RNA sequence: UGAAAUGCGCAGAUACCGGGAGGAACGCCGAUGGCGAAGGCAGCCACCUGGUCCACCCGUGACGCUGAGGCGCGAAAGCGUGGGGAGCAAACCGGAUUAGAUACCCGGGUAGUCCACGCCCUAAACGAUGCGCGCUAGGUCUCUGGGUCUCCUGGGGGCCGAAGCUAACGCGUUAAGCGCGCCGCCUGGGGAGUACGGCCGCAAGGCUGAAACUCAAAGGAAUUGACGGGGGCCCGCACAAGCGGUGGAGCAU
């Protein structure tokens, strides 16, 4: 956007390194790592982001909210700035 | 003591903005508050209340009654969704009070309660 | 006017001085288009300054405009709702001709039974920042040193 | 709040901090997605349970498809007994707008929304398109299993499109194409889903459902145009900026 759109995005290809590498998505205690897979607060990212497909997400997340009960993940974390 | 001048130094100053006025707080360092006003507390009372000015002004007057008590810098805490965001807080950068942070913590329900009428829809 | 923006159009020179803003002024003091009437008058009353006044006419006059020039002004808008007053900076291409207009009207508007008199004297009633010319700048720029409410616009 | 007012606040509200009780829904994931016969179904966890897709070709051996009547399931609302009742909210109470408002707006508020068992059974219950099966170009995106795996083969969801179809819009291997089986249903509008009879319901009502009468139409898609307190673009002293004037008076016409 404007006359950018901002919606170019080329099927990405090579994903830099697909975010981290080799790591459990039904890991209800490893948070080291969930801490990556949610935005400022404990938003899980959409696909957009991360770097999943169809049934990982579908896992990603029914993880990250088995962690939050476990009081080792955030559901809501305040915001910096703005 | 009498009314006692109390010196703080450091504290809060939790803003409150939406379609219809704006509230600016200052508190301690530990939340108890120290002084607070708004659009009200300055003569504007209708809609005038929800004026952007109500953001600063009323974010002068937190700071200059709240600077009575020492706090030379604060902690900002942003709330609501509306007009008057970040003009309270540029009214404390100018108002004399350093500013430590500023953040956003706006109360959003998991889904829980329903609106009234007055709120449903959205696209 | 839609397109376009009309092109500005410059006067000549003044043949007295030969500086814009005179005949500008001259201009304004002038009735039904006479000029001469119209030019005595602010000769005349660029006499009067030399006497009542040793600084030299003309920097009375220009100095005396630049105390009258607006720098802000109330273009109202409609935010929906109400008319808003939405204040401006003054492009200064406006503020000389409310400027020479105000003070040929609080001219007029003063008391003394003559044409130069009214003209001189405000002129240089302006050179001191006083006169009822001035006065409306003030009156002026004061509905302006606030604005009114354009939260919506959150930018 | 368009402005407001009712309303709540000095028995100190709002706003901020801490702690406690309660009900309801359940963010972000989440989607252009999924599953289900439909209704419908999303915090997480375990358990009991349905269906379904694929790979293997292993077992039975036509055992199949449809389905009048029957029976069961069936959003919301409503009904009965009992509990619960945070927020919301018919009726109703006030506030305000209006020429008038038993309305749109505003502040409260009961049934209700909630759970249990029982009852109701309707719906734009819509894909407005019965079920099953065989046949007829592709391409593109997407969910899910197999695969010699960014390519081919199966199931499901969308998009665009061959032939073909269609009144047109459109549909097109998720056919509204080509065919076969079976089932439901239509046979001009209004009167009527009304009247009567019957069945069903605690009741509200529900299913079945006419005619007299009356009108030459009711109607579907698409075309041109006009119109919109629809939208984008765009002109004109059309507005604005500005100068003079008219509306006042005497007179003239
Ligand atoms: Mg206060
Ligand atoms: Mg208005
Ligand atoms: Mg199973
Ligand atoms: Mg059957
Ligand atoms: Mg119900
Ligand atoms: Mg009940
Ligand atoms: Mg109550
Ligand atoms: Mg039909
Ligand atoms: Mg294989
Ligand atoms: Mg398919
Ligand atoms: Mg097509
Ligand atoms: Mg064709
Ligand atoms: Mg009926
Ligand atoms: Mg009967
Ligand atoms: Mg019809
Ligand atoms: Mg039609
Ligand atoms: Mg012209
Ligand atoms: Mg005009
Ligand atoms: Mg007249």
């Amino acid at each position: 956007k404007p006359k950018k759109e901002a919606q170019r995005r080329p099927s990405r290809k090579a994903k830099v390194k697909a975010t981290l590498g080799e790591f459990d998505l039904r890991d209800y205690r490893n948070v080291e790592v969930l801490k990556r897979f949610l935005s400022e607060t404990g938003k899980i990212l959409p696909r957009r982001r991360t770097g999943l497909s169809g049934k990982e997400q579908r896992i990603l997340a029914k993880t990250i909210k088995r962690a939050r009960i476990l009081g080792l993940l955030p559901f809501t974390e305040k915001l910096v700035r703005k | 003591k009498k009314k006692v001048k109390r010196q703080v130094a450091s504290g809060r100053a939790y803003i409150h903005a939406s379609y219809n006025n704006t509230i600016v707080t200052i508190t301690d360092p530990d939340g108890n508050p120290i002084t607070w006003s708004s659009g009200g507390v300055i003569g504007y009372k209708g809609s005038r209340k929800g004026t952007p000015y109500a953001a600063q002004l009323a974010a002068l007057d937190a700071a200059k009654k709240a600077m009575a008590y020492g706090m030379q810098s604060v902690d900002v805490i942003v709330r609501g969704t509306g007009a008057g965001r970040e003009q309270a807080i540029r009214a404390l950068q100018a108002s004399g009070l350093q500013v430590k942070s500023i953040v956003d913590d706006t109360p959003v329900p998991h889904n829980g309660c329903r609106p009234k009428k007055k709120f449903r829809k959205a696209s | 006017a839609r397109r376009r923006r009309a092109e500005v159009r410059q006067l000549q020179p003044d043949l007295v001085y030969g500086d814009v803003l005179v005949t500008a002024f001259i201009n304004k003091i002038m009735r039904d288009g006479k000029k001469n009437l119209a030019a005595r008058i602010f000769y005349d009353a660029c006499k009067i300054i030399q006497e009542k006044t040793g600084q030299e006419p003309l920097k009375v006059f220009k100095q005396a405009v630049e105390n009258v020039k607006p720098r802000m002004e109330v273009r109202s808008r409609r935010v929906g709702g109400a008319n808003y007053q939405v204040p401006m900076e003054v492009s200064p291409r406006r503020q000389q001709s409310l400027a020479l207009r105000w003070l040929v009207q609080a001219a007029n508007q003063r008391p003394e039974r003559r044409a130069a008199v009214r003209i001189a004297h405000e002129l240089m009633d302006a050179a001191e920042g006083k006169g009822g010319a001035v006065k409306k700048k003030e009156d002026v720029e004061r509905m302006a040193e606030a604005n009114r409410a354009y939260a919506h616009y959150r930018w």
